[PDB]
């Protein structure tokens, strides 16, 4: 149908999904406190940084409603995964707040899903994965999360392979890293499954006062 | 919907 | 490190060999269902197939390479996944059913009497219908299927020494064979460039369904607490 | 041992 993303050469999709990135936010200056504020604003610039993903918006309402209920953790952690590769063994949930593996030890559940994190950014430093590469995949997650999708998902993919081709990898390399980003996106839909298990936990255990936006997300999971 | 709203 | 020589041909023949085989139920069709009666069978079902797959595990090129430690983790991080993807690729040729076994298939009215199953169920469903609309080769599942095994565990930990960092790496130039693998299987069945890596993507994004359903799954199952002693042992890993 | 650990050393 009518759509922007199946409009746009491969050049023009990396730059509008550059242009398209959201700020990175501070910290507001208990550590549950710190994270659940920090993750309430995010959202809310995720939501419009999902309005200008290009093929976002030709979809109908309810299916945008729908990618971004199933996504919303996942875009999260990738997030905060790509800014932390400066960092290794360390997470910077913003920068001032940059948290070492072992801060993650105070809230039951927590460590582990730090440590799967912090395996994430230490592969994408490994790979040296690119800022360009980086915004095709967040769009990736989005679209995955859930034909006129497929067909999107399609051109990220093609979007994807030309970054890798004009830097210069062989064909047979192109290749071998589109799986390797691919089947972290496998990794990081299991880190996002399992914190909305603790997340729920942690409301019913009413120890941390999850946001208006954040139960709401939380409540698409459980549905 | 705060999501459906903020969409719009 | 012998298995770092295999050709394209080679890893799929190997692959092909060490198949396991599709297993029956002991299911009989002619009396009402019961929730406790059908669960016992998957459970069972699902027992006998862990056997089947640890062996499996063990013909996996670059699997035997690794220490016990780390072969007992990867089957660990992802026993659901691949009894999932096995149900998804024996369900294709048959629309709107799961084909546990042959003789033992579950329609949706029925999965609907399983508390909190249906929706698992549909994705599953889906699943399959993507693989039978994508027309999945058996040579193209059982790549797939050892991706899942090196893969899901792979970013578990953290390594803290090099020693770590280097098994770690022997697992991602095996996944290095199987993409390789994956795209001569293409090439060979008449994939102009652009097919072969827009198929390669889509394989591999369902790869990220199939551990969302794996997680769902593991969820109801240690809700309801059927049970073998090998399968209590996989769940509490999870756990 | 673990059974998984015992299902491999056979
Ligand atoms: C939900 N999790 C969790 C897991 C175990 C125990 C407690 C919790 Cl909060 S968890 O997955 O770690 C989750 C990841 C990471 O840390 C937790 C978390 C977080 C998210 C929401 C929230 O209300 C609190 C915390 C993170 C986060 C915040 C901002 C980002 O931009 C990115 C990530
Ligand atoms: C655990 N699940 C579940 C979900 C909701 C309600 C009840 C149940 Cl059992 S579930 O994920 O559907 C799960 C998938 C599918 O059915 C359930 C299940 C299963 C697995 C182990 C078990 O002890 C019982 C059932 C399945 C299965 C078995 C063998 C296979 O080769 C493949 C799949």
């Amino acid at each position: 149908k009518n759509s922007l993303a199946l409009s746009l050469t491969a050049d023009q999709m990396v730059s509008a999904l550059l242009d398209a990135e959201p700020p990175i936010l501070y910290s507001e200056y208990s550590m549950m406190g710190l994270l659940t504020n920090l993750a309430d604003r995010e959202l809310v610039h995720m939501i419009n940084w999902a309005k200008r993903v290009p093929g976002f918006v030709d979809l109908t309402l309810h299916d945008q409603v729908h990618l971004l209920e199933c996504a919303w953790l996942e875009i999260l952690m990738i997030g905060l995964v790509w800014r932390s590769m400066e960092h290794p063994g360390k997470l910077l949930f913003a920068p001032n707040l940059l948290l070492d593996r072992n801060q993650g030890k105070c809230v039951e559940g927590m460590v582990e899903i730090f440590d799967m994190l912090l395996a994430t950014s230490s592969r994408f430093r490994m790979m040296n994965l690119q800022g360009e590469e980086f915004v095709c995949l967040k769009s990736i997650i989005l679209l995955n999360s859930g034909d006129h999708i497929h067909r999107v998902l399609d051109k990220i993919t093609d979007t994807l392979i030309h970054l890798m081709a004009k830097a210069g990898l062989t064909l047979q390399q192109q290749h071998q890293r589109l799986a390797q980003l691919l089947l972290i996106l496998s990794h990081i839909r299991h880190m996002s499954n399992k914190g909305m298990e603790h997340l729920y936990s942690m409301k019913c255990k009413n120890v941390v006062p999850l946001s208006d936006l954040l139960l709401e997300m939380l409540d698409a999971h459980r549905l | 919907k705060i999501l459906h709203r903020l969409l719009q």
